[PDB]
């Protein structure tokens, strides 16, 4: 969340690491749960 | 003196009840139960799928 807070206000350094490393919804439809 | 009677079968109970449910001004037909379901769905749509 804090990464989003600083990314909104243009760019101010902070090249620490790849904190997000996530995929986009995987196009998966699991029936039951989880 | 105060006595409780015991009618309260329901407010309108004929043409006016049918008019009330058919004319959906506010969704309150069985919204003591239906509105709960509808709001639950509308808030729970965002899920894994």
């Amino acid at each position: 969340i804090r990464v989003e807070e600083r990314l909104k206000k243009i760019i101010k350094g902070r090249e620490k690491n790849i904190l997000k490393p996530k995929a986009a919804s995987k196009m998966v439809v699991s029936e039951l749960k989880e | 003196f105060i006595y409780e009677k015991s009618r309260s079968g329901d407010i309108t109970q004929g043409l006016p009840k049918v008019e009330q449910v058919l004319e959906v001004r506010s969704i309150d037909s069985i919204s003591i139960n239906l509105e709960k379901r509808i709001d639950s769905w509308n808030e729970r749509i965002t899920r894994i799928l």
